[PDB]
């Protein structure tokens, strides 16, 4: 069933739906989920959601199409900016706490880290390490303080870092970056002070093959390095590190088989997510048993902010790639995702399952219908529809789950009833149609399943009692509430019920009772000058009347013959009999050979 | 329909080593991943092992870490689970299912679509 | 279905018995049944009828010598034969009152296994 975390997320989904269906302007998913890390005690989920929130606060699609946005350059600039800022504030908190101001914070961390070195020290601390680590926190004004103090062994770095903090894309003049590269490989690369090389690297986008394992030991640090290093400008084509190349690099090294095997999923996920690719992150994180719900709800959050490149066609993969994108990212088969998440607790606690189901509403299907409907129509039938799912009629509809977030339920009811109808679960669909206030459909459906049993004898362990009570309750509700159905179907229904009672009395053994019943039906000959109209009466009789006329006529003939043998009146009786013969003598409708055989046999025998 | 045969079970004794096999019936397993689960009366289903589509690396369950081995032979279209140092609880029917989702190495039952029928095993201590 | 009738045998002039029949295969609470007989030397002749809840019916020669009894609680029917006459000598049938017609005039044959009802 559910876990406390699962039911917690669930309740929150309830709340978001009660928001969107009420017409309130509310905080979107990401906000609720963010706060839903301190309602229950945790440590990591909080961090994941922090990352998600910070990474989704972007200018949302400065275009008209999601693909355009998620492949435009400026969009990726926004992504990398948000990402960098998150990493940097993260590391800032990490040090600021683990050390137990900023300018001396980094200083103390250096002192509690490490006690050839280029360009000496200031205040007794090596300048290059100071510069690097104080940039690492995303604070340049401290680096500005340093380069104001430390200014006597540089002066190219001075204006370098100046025009670094002058363009908001952190890009220098082209020739500036080029002379930085030229000085780097010519006097800087071959040095024994790595830190200086790392600083010149990030500040000048140099040597995109270096990883600096010594100073950026941590995977998070590695992300910092490469993202601080990536470039969208085209300066040389040999140190141009393209963000798509980095996404491919990470997808290579991290994930696609390495995710589940390394038993540190949260961190891997933050990696795969900070790199401007959401789909392939959730798709992995969704697989591990520990972090199913967190992945699924990150996906829902993303979808609600319309930040998702979902699968347009229908396939059998969760994460898919359609060989048309420039690079894009693997598309996420959103529908299959919701399905393969709900199916765990769908057939046990469907109340909450229906809640997730709602989100697929505007996502069409193969047939041309909302997938949401073709989803409910399975849950509600294979989990034995209750009133809590739809409701119970009397003359008044009981509110159900589907009511609480959708108006005009009659739509959903008609749909699911038709679906269960095609499925061959007919009786249940009759009940549903009745819960929908649609008389013609209820009655036409009951017609079929009523037709064949109307002459089957009492037969203990049958359906007759059940369907009889069903149709009787139908009659009560409809004739009492003044509900009237289509004439040619209402008529056939009431004829079928009167015939039910007639045959009950017949089987029971009341001759004259059933006889006046069959008289007052005008289905069979009563006078030799009316049989010509009897022949005209049908050609409007549906298959129902056909599928029993045989036994109707047979039973009637039985009544007549019993009266005759048990009996002047026999003239009238046998005249009615030969009229019946003439009737059967010209029926195009259903019969059997033995039907007319017994008919004419009893006829000539009573003669 | 692409069915499966999940065979190699039987009754064995404690501390022995059992080789459970599975053979695909009607497809080429080079895109899919493979998974060996077990059905006990303890639960309805649990996880044992799952191997990716490259035949290189696999995830082992919550308790069985460091006692089993799994492999897939694309050239033989077979799935192999060889065990060591069994436990009384392992009297169970082991299933071998297929992963198409084309991502990761799932460890939850529902993620897989097709199945064989199972191979029953019974350890007698 | 099945209609077994028993409780017969040669009985003395003016004897008495209670013919039993077991109703199984149809709800014997909403089906009217009946008793017929065919003799070794004579044809089929209706003797008894009764509805689910309605009244009864008997031939002119069998009134006061037989008696209906539909033990519906047990889905069993009986016919209490008394002070008999040497013309009921026949095999009996606990049949359905509504099929009595098709059986009576040699049209169709009974579905009951019968019982030996012979009187001196």
């Amino acid at each position: 069933s559910l876990d406390n975390v699962e039911m917690a997320y669930a309740r929150q989904m309830y709340m978001y739906n009660e928001k969107v269906v009420s017409g309130h302007l509310q905080p979107s998913l990401v906000d609720l989920c963010t706060e839903a890390a301190e309602r229950l005690d945790d440590k990591n989920v909080s961090d994941l959601w922090v990352m998600v929130k910070q990474m989704t606060d972007v200018p949302l699609i400065p275009a008209s199409d999601t693909l355009k946005s998620r492949c435009s350059g400026q969009m990726q600039m926004a992504f990398v900016r948000q990402a960098l800022n998150y990493l940097e504030q993260s590391y800032k908190n990490y040090t600021l706490i683990s050390v137990f101001g900023t300018y001396n914070l980094v200083r103390s961390f250096l002192n509690i880290r490490l006690p050839g070195l280029q360009d000496g020290e200031i205040e007794g601390y090596p300048v290059w390490a100071l510069i690097y680590y104080c940039m690492r926190c995303g604070d340049l004004m401290a680096a500005q303080q340093v380069v104001n103090r430390a200014q006597h062994q540089l002066g190219d770095f001075k204006n370098c870092f100046q025009e670094y903090i002058h363009n908001k894309d952190r890009r220098l003049s082209p020739t500036t970056e080029n002379k930085l590269r030229l000085h780097y490989r010519r006097a800087v690369r071959a040095s024994t002070d790595p830190y200086k090389r790392a600083v010149y690297c990030i500040i000048g986008r140099c040597d995109v093959s270096d990883n600096h394992s010594e100073v950026a030991d941590k995977t998070e640090d590695y992300l910092w390095l490469k993202l601080s290093q990536v470039c969208f400008e085209d300066s040389s084509p040999q140190d141009r590190l393209t963000l798509p190349q980095f996404q491919k690099q990470l997808f290579e090294d991290y994930g696609e088989s390495h995710f589940a095997v390394n038993q540190q999923p949260y961190l891997y996920f933050q990696v795969l997510f900070l790199t401007a690719q959401f789909e392939a992150a959730i798709a992995f994180l969704f697989r591990l048993e520990r972090t199913r719900c967190h992945a699924v709800h990150v996906a829902l959050a993303l979808f609600e902010l319309k930040l998702l490149l979902k699968s347009t066609g229908q396939s059998a993969q969760l994460l898919s790639q359609e060989p048309g994108e420039p690079q894009g990212v693997r598309r996420l088969n959103f529908i299959r995702l919701l399905m393969l998440y709900t199916r765990k607790f769908e057939p046990t606690d469907p109340r909450e399952a229906l809640q997730y189901f709602y989100f697929l509403r505007n996502e069409k299907d193969n047939q041309g219908e909302s997938m949401f409907l073709r989803c409910v129509s399975e849950l509600v039938i294979e989990s034995r529809e209750f009133d809590m799912l739809l409701g119970k009629l009397d003359g008044s509809r009981k509110p159900g789950a589907i009511d609480k977030f959708t108006r005009d339920t009659k739509t959903i009811i008609n749909k699911v009833a038709s679906v269960a109808e095609n499925k061959g679960l007919f009786e249940e669909a009759a009940k549903l149609y009745d819960l929908a206030k649609n008389p013609d459909k209820v009655l036409e459906l009951t017609n079929k399943l009523l037709s064949p049993v109307v002459s089957q004898i009492s037969a203990p362990q049958s359906n007759r009692e059940r369907l009889k009570n069903m149709a009787l309750a139908i009659a009560e509700r409809y004739k009492s509430q003044g509900v009237s159905a289509e004439k040619s179907i209402n008529s056939t229904f009431y004829l079928l019920l009167d015939l039910i009672t007639f045959f009950d009395e017949y089987h029971a053994g009341h001759i004259d009772l059933s006889f006046d019943v069959i008289e007052r039906l005008k289905l069979v000959p009563l006078s030799q000058d009316s049989v010509e109209e009897r022949v005209a009466a049908f050609r409007n009789f549906s298959d129902e009347i056909r599928h029993n006329l045989s036994e109707i006529l047979l039973a009637t003939m039985n009544i007549l013959f019993t009266q005759y043998k048990r009996l002047d009146k026999d003239s009238v009786l046998r005249s009615q009999a030969r009229a019946l013969i003439t009737f059967a003598g010209m029926i195009p409708y259903r019969m059997s050979g033995d039907t007319n055989a017994r008919l004419v046999q009893m006829e000539v025998l009573m003669n | 329909q692409v069915q499966l045969v999940e065979s190699g079970g039987g009754v064995v004794q404690t501390g022995d080593s059992l080789m459970l096999s599975c053979t695909v019936s009607g497809h080429t397993i080079d895109n899919w991943a493979m998974g060996w689960f077990r059905q006990t009366p303890r639960k309805q289903r649990e996880f044992v092992a799952a191997i990716d589509k490259r035949g290189t690396g696999a995830i082992y369950g919550n308790s069985v870490k460091g006692r089993f081995t799994v492999s897939r032979d694309n050239a033989k279209n077979m799935v192999y689970l060889r065990m060591n140092s069994l436990k009384p609880e392992d009297t169970a029917v082991y299933f071998c299912a297929v992963d198409q989702l084309n991502a990761g190495l799932g460890d939850v039952s529902y993620d897989y679509d097709y199945w064989g029928q199972g191979t029953q095993v019974t350890v007698s201590s | 279905v099945q209609l077994v009738e028993s409780g017969g045998g040669l009985v003395q002039p003016g004897g008495s018995l209670r013919l039993s029949c077991v109703a199984s295969g149809f709800t014997f609470s909403r089906v009217g049944m009946g008793w017929v007989r065919q003799a070794p030397g004579k044809g089929l002749e209706w003797v008894s009828d009764i509805n689910a809840s309605g009244g009864t019916g008997y031939a002119d020669s069998v009134k006061g010598r037989f008696a209906i009894s539909r033990d519906n609680a047990k889905n069993t029917l009986y016919l209490q034969m008394n002070r008999l006459k040497p013309e009921d000598t026949a095999v009996y049938y606990c049949a359905k009152m509504m099929d009595t017609a098709m059986i009576e005039a040699g049209i169709i044959k009974p579905a009951g296994q019968g019982t030996q009802v012979t009187v001196s």
